[PDB]
């Protein structure tokens, strides 16, 4: 037996995965994203370089027996991609994409997989927030190619908003941490009481309590937040993607700039898209805050329950009747047959008589000097 | 023996450093290339020769086995010895450390293979242009590496550049200058600068 | 920056890897193969069961932090495919195939890498040569169809051979590793000392010198090997095998009796594929076990070097010419962008008047009202 | 790529000792390598080609393949330790034996033995199959220099005649093993180019018998 | 057999050795410093906190199993005294020793020990001079106490010198590596030449040239230079010390200001004892240049080959006289006996009528009703 | 800071396990042991030669740079002293000692330490029960000479009872390693119920359920159990050992012949000393193996909890009172502190007026131009 969050892949799931990671790849590809296939061990120091605790708890590590350096096996391909930009990106804008497996120590959620297939692209190298438009467009292209019933919701956060009130509040420490915890609890009265005595507590409290209306959110704030560059452009941008998902995809989107995971690691823009109800989010990206990028990846694998193929045709040659053949009639099969795998069919040449595929759908049987496929 | 031993390498660095050792009254009694010996005197009673390959030079000296010696920088940097004094570019055996691939031949898009002596200088040399590369220690005859597929490139030093072009072969990067140094033992040149300041002085004229 | 023997596949190197990895995987699903996707960690018990020491010194430990146990990370993909079959094979044939990443702690061989794509198929339930026929005629199609220049040379090897005569001889596990470590070396001086102070020692001294002539192989052994009946029928299934690859494959083959690497696991049979002059096959193949099976493998990376795709056509919109678009001639170009991805072209939204593709080939230029191609 | 055999040989002793079996075998070479700055030669077959290297890395050139076979001393077969190869004919050539030396009429130091050598896991290997606990430097040339000037109490070197260990004041103690020059095939040429070697081979097992 | 460069110490070593590290940690005890006996395991973390990368080369590392961090093997113990200070010392004067076994990848020397026995002394929290005196003092009664026939001699250098000049001179990294490299290299025609285009280029070629010549060093020095504090206090204490190691302890001293390893690796005074003519020093000793340290450390193991005990008295009592005896008489003799013990005899009991200890120097017999040590 | 089971041994701890450690080696030393100090490390060949998979499982492992080779970090000492008997013992009586350190990679037990002072002796080339006699005099006049108020209690097994049965009983390893397990169990009612179904099946369930009645054992013991010469002799070595440890050291011992832990390496008699109520032992000791081998080791750091020494004295000199001293005087105060020194006296000479020692009991202070301690 195989240990708790580790499973295999079979049959037609194994088949499916394959597929998706495929189709998937071939868009990206073809949206001008330069695939790359960074190994699944790297020594710490690039695999786990500005890493939360979080990532570093679920990397597993080992020793690089020609060393004595600590590797790790890969929880996050992203810092991969980092490597790799320094190395080969240049100054200009640099397009990536990538599909590989990530093992955790632990599962990620209740009943979660320790070995996620995680896909993903990034931008770098440019400042615009067209950049982050067309991310959005390759991901809801890739989602819409699926052909999905359950639905993708997006959150949008950005960090900078409130990074930007923090300095221009002078706040320390102790008190931006006290204020993440208490958003990240929705605890709007004791909220309302730190903000009493706190720089610039009002706008903290506006964040909390009217941060989801996007369009409203400047005019709300205090004057010495209005005048701040930052704090404005980074209200725009949220109204742009907003915008964006709305229009070209129909997108229901979502607002918190309360939202402050990622406050310690550089984030401006956070998406996260959720399938159907489930607490942990199928897609999560944003902007780093000098090299500019920004991107996304998914758990391939979760796509896996809300995506369907047709069923495969699965074909059986007869054993009796091939045996019987000449060698010219045997030809002549082989040249059929050769043509069905062509078509995507799955075709069995059995080594005995009792020789049966798993899931047989079909028997390629002679009759009248023609052999043909005849359902079970 | 309570004089100075110095250390050499039998071929070029014997003949090109003999003008010298003449200059400081350091002379040869006996060819060595006529014996099987590997320690000669000289004709001054103090000094005696001791005849190595040049990639002992270096170990000799570092560990007083030779009280100083007469080694290429190529191996002094492949040896990496923190452990010497290196007084003096004696101006000799001058040649450069260099990479080299197949005539018109392109590079590989990938991890480059190095087949090399100099393994250390193979490995900071491209590190220092940002790179990884994969190394073959080989010992000698390094031109013939990259024609029959056991590297990309080489690193080896050249001169003229006639083993280079008689093997199909051209220079690439230039890694550094080479010449013959002076190194000295660290705890010879305390305890016999007396018998050595004479001497290095007289190379140090000879070169100027 | 990355250890040694760990390397990066970038670009249309990974293009080329996942093309290769696909077609590969879907010509074995056609040819009746069941896909499985194992996971990179298993506990060891199930992962190493019945390894040789070679194997467990590949394979890197990690404990479960859920029972304390000992797990590993996948040097060999073939050890899960024996689990998978164990619960969900029957007693009947069973296919499988599979293509999966796999970790080793040190490179095999010169310039080697510790992180390859393993690539597999395997037969479970039949005795029969003709299963050991179908793998061959499978992997042979499989390499026919990447076009490649370079050429696959073909060792055959049997242990059963061996492992009779050692039987017979009645050998001590002191003389079965000598003779071992000889024939690796294929040191025949020494063989000749050693093999005349040996029971049946000239019959193992003629494995050595005459093993390469399967053909005369019986007729040069002892009456008492001879007449062992497991000896002539190994014998007969190199011949038949050999004559297989020559006749339907036009294929050299090469015979080495000696060839006893898998002393412990291998069964019977043993096939090594060879890439021109590489001293690592690229194809490693055999029997083993009671329920028979049979099977190969091969590192995927390593086809890499060999074969190459079409160029791409790597398409740039022209960054002025769009953004002077209205909203409907936009749309319109999308759908036409839509058309160009569907047909594998490349195509660049340009975030920049500078953004420029690597390896250009082609701009969607406007004139007269109409979006076209051309060349650079 | 090559189509026929390519035969390492080292310049010098090895060079020399060969041309009598390998002009038996219809393999001369056409020019004097020492007259010439190429490590790459013609042969009067135009299947066989000779690559000329140093001693010690003919095996690492015959191993992955650079060479499909060569000749090289047991000796340095043993110090390399190449399980990569087939080592097929003792060519009983270049005939000279690894062992110890120390210097004339010195007693063994009563403590741990310094060996100075290039042959480094030999003499490891040679000395922990006695009762003997040693520390081993390695060095890569004249040897026998070494126990005179304090850098080892003995030696592991080849010697033949012993001319070289009595012209600098040493003499031999312990018999290690017989070396002689072997004939070494690559795994996968012996596989794919046996019809061009067996006849090659086999004028070689004539020549020495 | 062993590895190179790792031996046991048997038997008189052994007992020399015990005798050693016993006798030195009393005479540090005794001095008022507190022992402590750190692990031979810590975490990297403080391990490797400011190690050289000779350092870190030289330390052994392993996986803790219950966290999957890095460990080490010890092979400097100094580091571990920091840590123990900063959670033991407080903000006074605090003082300890060591003895313990430290491990090393490669030997240090030629023919050197892999395994080595460090011993030292370290003062904490004290600005003054007076605490590198205090550490000479404690240095010199434990080297006299073992009267040895070689001598011990002293190197003196002080980073700080060149420091403060490299500053003043205002000097890039390119050019104080430089000058480091040289000096090193004892290259004074090409220091020279240097010099004459480098800012205070004089004072750096006077530190080369006349830097043994502490009496007068300040006074040979720039003007810029004289003024600078921390350069006058830097001479002032290798006088200090100088003269002290040569009044007190009648030692021969030599001054070399151009000795600048630990340069980067913040220290101020540097101490090396130099054993006869051997290259690696005996004893290595320094400041740090905030919580003050100085401090030394030798390898005690390096000290067996200088140091001589008094043979030991090793006694058989005779096993057929014993075995006649009455039981009183027996009572008698084993009090004869455990007196004998008290004075450091090794008296052996036989068991048997062969029983034969190693290296016998007498025989304890009975005669005249009386029992005596006889020699061998 | 430092690992789960890994603590600094600080300050009088220390100076109590270095005088508990030189003690414990004189005793050893006096008694006619010869004192060996072998290396940390030491290749894998040697160091787990014949080791359980349980020591191999404790063991760190390494590489040795200079030959490619597995070493290790020694976690047991016992194996080092086999190797150096083997090279130096001749075939008499030979008789060890020794004192180190070794690391496990897992605390043994509750609270336990990686990092433990292995202190032991060893006998080899004696048959007779006498060695065994010997040593546990040795080990107990030890014990004694520490004056701890906690106490030694013993438990004797031997492993020669359940190994005679088993082969007696022809049992399989299936049965062989459940009984074992039900042993260390004392899983009564379920050996009852496999012993009903097992060769001489009544012995093995009395072994468990009165093998802790020596003087009876033989008697409730089937005929051919009885008249197996092994069994008989291991039985009254036990009543020997048992009675020696009552009559000559007034030890209460318990017997327990189904501790079969070591069962590959125990040749015969084991011994396991308890302190107070502690599950791991203090001590452990046995026979094993063709030259006979006996011996034990303890855990020196164990034994701190339970021992105590006499406290020190510790003097300050009076910092003002020796400033004002001239050369004179100060040469004759330094004669009179060395003569304190000597009597093991700690005093500290204080760099400041605030220079003050941890636990001062003394000051050394100046009156009547003499020199006098006094009491704080
Ligand atoms: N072609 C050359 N021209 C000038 N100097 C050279 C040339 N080749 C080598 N040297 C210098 O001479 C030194 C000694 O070279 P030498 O010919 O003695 O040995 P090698 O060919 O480098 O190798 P080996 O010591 O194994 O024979 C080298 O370290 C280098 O500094
Ligand atoms: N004196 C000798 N007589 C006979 N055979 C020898 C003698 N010395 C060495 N050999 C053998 O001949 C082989 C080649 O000799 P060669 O002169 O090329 O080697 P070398 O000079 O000892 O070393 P290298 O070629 O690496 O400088 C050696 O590997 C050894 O097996
Ligand atoms: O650039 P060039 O002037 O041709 O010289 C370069 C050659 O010299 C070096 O050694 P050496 O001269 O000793 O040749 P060897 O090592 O082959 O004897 C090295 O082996 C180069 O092949
Ligand atoms: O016992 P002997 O007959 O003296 O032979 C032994 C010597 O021969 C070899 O040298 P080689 O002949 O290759 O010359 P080299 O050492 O100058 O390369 C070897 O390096 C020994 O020094
Ligand atoms: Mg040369
Ligand atoms: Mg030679």
């Amino acid at each position: 037996m195989l240990p708790d969050g580790v499973a295999d892949v079979l049959f037609e799931d194994a088949h499916k995965q394959e597929v998706l990671r495929h189709q998937l790849t071939q868009q990206l590809i073809t949206h001008g994203y330069q695939l790359v296939s960074p190994p699944m061990i790297e020594f710490t120091e690039s695999l786990l370089s500005g890493a939360s605790e979080d990532l570093k708890r679920q990397t597993f590590k080992i020793i690089d027996q020609l060393t004595g350096r600590l590797m790790g096996i890969r929880a996050d391909i992203t810092p991969q991609i980092l490597r790799i930009d320094a190395h080969h990106g240049g100054d200009g804008i640099a397009r990536y994409c990538y599909a590989g497996d990530v093992i955790h120590t632990l599962p990620s959620g209740l009943f979660g997989s320790r070995t996620p297939l995680q896909l993903g692209a990034e931008i770098f190298g440019c400042e615009s927030i067209a950049a982050d438009i067309e991310l959005i467009d390759v991901l809801f292209s890739m989602i819409n190619s699926l052909d999905m019933s359950a639905v993708l919701h997006v959150d949008l956060g950005h960090v900078t908003i409130f990074k930007r009130l923090a300095e221009l509040a002078a706040l320390s420490a102790s008190d931006t941490e006290q204020l993440m915890q208490l958003y990240a609890n929705k605890n709007l009265p004791e909220l309302k009481q730190v903000c009493q005595v706190l720089p610039m507590g009002s706008d903290f409290y506006t964040l909390a309590r009217f941060g989801h209306d996007i369009a409203n959110l400047l005019g709300r704030l205090s004057e010495n937040a209005q005048q701040d560059t930052k704090i404005v452009t980074a209200i725009d941008e949220l109204q742009r993607l907003k915008a964006h998902l709305q229009v070209q995809w129909q997108c229901a989107v979502s607002i918190d700039v309360t939202e402050l995971s990622g406050y310690h690691y550089h984030t401006g823009i956070v998406f996260n898209g959720y399938i159907n109800s489930e607490t942990q989010p199928l897609v999560r990206g944003g902007r780093f805050d000098p090299r500019q990028a920004t991107g996304f990846s998914m758990d391939v694998s979760r796509l896996l329950a809300h995506t369907q193929l047709d069923a495969p045709f699965i074909v059986l040659i007869d054993y009796d009747a091939f045996n019987n053949l000449d060698s010219a009639q045997r030809q002549l099969l082989l040249q059929q047959v050769a043509s069905l795998r062509q078509q995507g069919y799955r075709v069995t040449m059995p080594l005995t008589a009792e020789d049966m595929p798993v899931g047989l759908t079909h028997r390629l049987s002679l009759a009248d000097n023609q052999w043909r496929l005849h359902a079970v | 023996f309570l004089g100075l031993t110095l250390a050499l390498s039998k071929g070029r660095i014997l003949e090109e450093t003999m003008p010298l050792l003449r200059a400081a009254g350091v002379e040869l009694l006996e060819d060595p290339e006529a014996s099987r010996k590997l320690i000669f005197p000289t004709s001054n009673p103090n000094v005696r020769v001791l005849i190595l390959r040049a990639s002992d030079v270096p170990t000799y000296v570092e560990h007083g086995a030779a009280d100083f010696g007469v080694a290429g920088k190529d191996v002094l940097l492949e040896h990496g010895a923190n452990h010497v004094y290196e007084l003096l570019d004696l101006k000799i055996a001058q040649c450069k450390l260099m990479t080299a691939g197949v005539k018109d031949a392109p590079l590989p898009n990938r991890r480059l293979r190095i087949a090399t002596k100099y393994v250390n200088v193979a490995r900071a040399y491209f590190a220092s242009q940002g790179q990884q590369v994969d190394v073959i220690k080989l010992y000698g005859s390094m031109e013939l590496a990259p024609l029959v597929g056991l590297g990309d490139l080489i690193v080896d030093v050249v001169d003229t550049g006639n083993t280079l072009r008689a093997n199909g072969l051209e220079a690439r990067d230039h890694i550094c200058d080479v010449s013959s140094r002076l190194i000295v033992n660290q705890v010879s040149y305390k305890r016999k600068f007396a018998l050595l300041e004479p001497i290095l002085d007289s190379f140090k004229n000879s070169i100027n």
